[PDB]
């Protein structure tokens, strides 16, 4: 699907 | 400046008493969690700092330690459920929804993607989102006037952040939850950015994964027209939640799926039955099979769209998996299907493709196809045409397929090969 | 009836 969780990058 | 501490300098300067060192401590700490290389996030948790990071997020006067900390807690609550739960059980949930408020838009944004992550980890943590209180302030967000205003990045991480409200399924997000959102995703899915499309679209087919209730839900909406159009998008991002949706519908009633019919979907079909991503071929197929399996007035329209050629052509020529639901939307035609319209069917070819498929080792399909072959004939026993079947089948090699399959594994395989030979070979 | 649901 779209992502279950999202790490913010620099 | 604040590049690769130590975890240990991280504690010393968050234990300190002083707000400039916690917030320089804080952004170090945000810096290295924000590295694609295996961020040291069980070794962060273990040095204590979840709840430090948690107070930092009520801290009105220092708007740059709440960004950091919300940006640091963010990117622990990325990773497993039980990295995301340490987040939640620090008092993260409403310290995050407070946020929301925010005067400034990068520390709403960082509040409403946390957010995202909590829910996204599974039913529980979304529902004790919902309790919380979060839906009210993260669609009061959205409340203006025209979507164009606000920043992309912005307006895609609420859309995103909205569509894991929507997700997961047992159990699905409450009724009044679902009720309450809808009308913004709505507004979303009629939005120009393809992102935003992509997650409004997810969103939507997360909500028309369920019983026909749920579906009645959305498609009261008047999304179904939108749908489709998002069905025929260049974006493949776009397309493959679009059909993910469009299908949900399709396994509901005849009403709802006459809905999908009315909006024009299948003329989009001769294109997603032969589009090269074999994803979109397979839940296009598993579509079909399910607007075979409606009235004969639907399958009629199948008929008139042309796309009984494109089913000959995916039975023909396909993903396995393609192949399979395929089969099965032969098997629904045949099943609901008139006489007319089964005879049109093997007038396209059928019967070639669906013996060259008796030969998988999967007992699944083949039960699928021996029970079409027994309603095709079924209709030809009413035209008396059975000798004609039976000799096409026979020219083709089927004949051969199936006396194999008497003597097979399965008991039902086995019953039903025999009996086709025993009233029609 | 003979709808699956996914």
């Amino acid at each position: 699907s779209s992502s279950l969780k999202r790490k913010r990058l620099s | 400046g604040t590049v690769n501490w130590s975890v240990e300098d991280i504690v010393k300067g968050i234990n300190s008493n002083n707000l400039e060192s916690q917030l320089q401590a804080t952004q170090a700490a945000r810096k290295l969690l924000s590295r694609e290389k295996q961020p040291p996030i069980d070794n962060i948790i273990r040095a204590g700092l979840i709840p430090k990071f948690v107070s930092f997020l009520g801290k009105t006067d220092c708007s740059p330690i709440q960004f950091e900390s919300a940006w640091a807690l963010t990117n622990i609550a990325s990773g497993t459920s039980e990295q995301t739960k340490a987040v939640v059980d620090g008092g993260a949930i409403p310290a995050f929804i407070s946020l929301l408020a925010s005067p400034h838009a990068h520390i709403s944004e960082q509040a409403v993607w946390a957010l995202g992550n909590i829910a996204g980890d599974g039913s529980a943590f979304r529902d004790l989102v919902i309790k919380h209180g979060a839906i009210d302030p993260l669609l009061a967000l959205l409340a203006v006037p025209d979507l164009s205003t606000l920043a992309c990045g912005y307006l895609r991480n609420l859309t995103w952040t909205l569509s894991n409200l929507c997700r997961n399924k047992n159990p699905a997000p409450p009724l009044d939850a679902v009720e309450q959102i809808l009308p913004t995703l709505v507004r979303l899915l009629h939005h120009n950015d393809p992102e935003v499309l992509a997650d409004s679209c997810w969103a939507i087919s997360y909500l028309t994964d369920g019983p026909n209730e749920r579906i009645e839900m959305v498609v009261k909406k008047g999304v179904v027209p939108q749908l489709v159009k998002l069905l025929g998008a260049t974006e493949l991002p776009i397309v493959t939640p679009a059909l993910r949706a469009i299908g949900n519908i399709v396994t509901g009633t005849d009403e709802q799926t006459q809905k999908v019919i009315d909006a024009g979907a299948l003329a989009v079909f001769p294109s997603l039955l032969t589009n090269p991503k074999t994803n979109i071929q397979k839940e296009a197929t598993w579509t079909m099979s399910n607007i075979t399996a409606g009235r004969q007035d639907q399958i009629q329209q199948v008929v008139n769209h042309g796309l009984v050629p494109f089913l000959v052509g995916v039975l023909s020529k396909a993903d396995f998996k393609t192949q399979k639901e395929a089969a099965w939307a032969i098997t629904n035609y045949t099943s609901g299907g008139t006489v007319e319209q089964i005879v049109y069917l093997v007038h396209c070819g059928i019967i070639e493709p669906l013996m060259n498929l008796l030969s998988a080792k999967d007992t699944k399909i083949i039960q699928v196809i021996l029970d079409a072959i027994s309603n095709i004939f079924q209709a030809a026993e009413k035209l008396g045409e059975t000798e004609k079947l039976s000799i096409m089948i026979e020219e083709c090699g089927g004949l051969d397929k199936i006396e194999a399959l008497q003597r097979h594994e399965n008991e039902s395989v086995y019953k039903a090969s025999l009996n086709l030979i025993e009233k029609y070979f």
